[PDB]
């Protein structure tokens, strides 16, 4: 499966998504940058709409344990 | 790990199968509940930082919390770069080189390397640091991981 | 596997029953994860190339992707050959011969062999060539397998 | 069983095919070339006609991750 | 089997009730697959005639196949007397007899006499000859039990 | 889960929420003179009222064996 393929469910909470992502990601070699570049990018837009919301509110600069906290609820 | 042989010296010497397994089971039994840190504690005992990644390579799943790991470890190392500056001058032929963040993470520096720096005279404690990053990456995870 | 023993020598001794089912349980159960490289370099430290060919045709199973590695190992090989030439004349009686991809692969030379080169001074690793082509054998393999 | 009676199904994927295929190669103790000999010929001879197509699209000189990902829809 | 010692000789040593059980395991689990050749070549690592009739008759069940290879094994050894004839005259005081397909095969031999032309300078690799005889039966097997 | 929100059942008994409290007391990471506060404080006021009751008639100076004791009809 590519990286491209990799998307949240609409009921599937964004953890399982988080680890499914680093998994793909962990089977890509490609360089540092570019996998920083996937990180930012690729995540939030395959996020689903309710949680894709709220990750838009938390701005840039954003890490993972306040992504990850963020997005519990949803 | 480096051990001290019969003979008085401090050698390497290879990890065990049943205790690189014992690590695996920890892992899959235990997930992120506390008992993992001194569990770690007493398996990293004389450990090299090469070990050590080989612990954190030879992990499968909880890809989200390994991630968040490995980002600590190299914030952590980024600011043992920052807070002990390289030394003045050229690196004297009688001597040898002082440790970079990234021989801490095992990254930059070879096994004979991570030999030379433990078993010389005066030692420096490059496991016992990598050690704190990760006791200190586990509290983040622990913390989060906490429902 | 080539070990040191206590007097202080480089010797030869056989890999353990508990490893080499370490060794199949791991395939069993991880099949092409990538937690299989960490783990393989692992139980591979200080590893023959005859003791490499053991643990490749003692694997049941995924037939195509052993296919595909030997295959790898071939190319490899090849690649040895041609961009290491062999040298100028008749192979002196105070030395021993230079190796081939084969010899790397285990296949045209003998332990003792094996032993010589590895043990003798300067050392040569042909353990760590060998590995290479497993290693980027695996990337080939986890790469396809990927689904 | 026989290597001649290694055939690949109208809905098999070629990818169980091909595994069933050196797993009884695997069986045959004949000399290198003409287990070479069997490679290229057996294999795309018992491989199903819409796979079949495929593989003779891809010419020869072809390698198994390329002939294994070229089946992968079919 | 026959194992090197720690000051430097070839001494006999018992073989493992673990390593027996291993050898037990595979043949329960995987049969005639042919995983078990290189299997049994790793278990067999410095074996004895004597140790390999001992894990020849420990197998239970396959009882067909058992029987092809003592029938084969004893062809193997009947073409080892044909091909080697005895040697000119009585034996030497100074030396020892030359073996037979039954020394070979452990049947007419004494463990001390197996140790004797294994230790002895030159030695005779009585184990491979046998174990070729294994291998070739195996083969046989393997060919007649695929499906 | 939150310190805070650790609370005793109306048929819960004592121990089992003792035991709860020590868990996710082992959780958090404060000061020792926080987590003595903690103790004297929190296990208290969120225990049952019948409980409470019992526990209010220990006093000050009570220690666990004691209190596990004494709310154990409860």
């Amino acid at each position: 499966t590519s990286i491209l393929d990799i998307r949240q469910g609409p009921k599937e909470p964004f953890r399982d998504y988080v680890d499914r992502f680093y998994k793909t990601l962990r089977a890509e070699q490609a360089s540092q940058e570019v996998k920083n570049w996937m990180t930012e990018t690729l995540l939030v837009q395959n996020a689903n709409p309710d949680c894709k919301t709220i990750l838009k509110a938390l701005g840039p600069g954003a890490t993972l344990e306040e992504m990850m906290t963020a997005c519990q609820g949803v | 790990p480096i051990v001290q042989n019969l003979q008085g010296q401090m050698v390497h010497q290879a990890i065990s199968p049943r205790t690189l397994n014992a690590w695996v089971k920890v892992v899959e039994e235990k997930a992120f509940s506390p008992e993992v840190i001194p569990m770690f504690s007493a398996l990293s005992e004389g450990a090299t930082p090469q070990d050590l990644n080989t612990m954190l390579n030879t992990v499968g799943g909880h890809q989200a919390a390994m991630q968040m790991l490995k980002e600590t470890i190299n914030e952590e190392a980024a600011e043992w770069d920052r807070l002990h500056p390289v030394h003045a001058g050229p690196i004297a032929p009688g001597q040898m080189r002082e440790p970079r963040g990234s021989d801490i993470a095992g990254t930059t520096s070879t096994l004979q390397e991570q030999i030379g720096w433990m078993t010389h005279n005066p030692p420096i404690p490059v496991g016992e640091i990598y050690k704190r990053w990760i006791i200190l990456g586990l509290n983040k995870i622990v913390r989060m991981y906490s429902p």
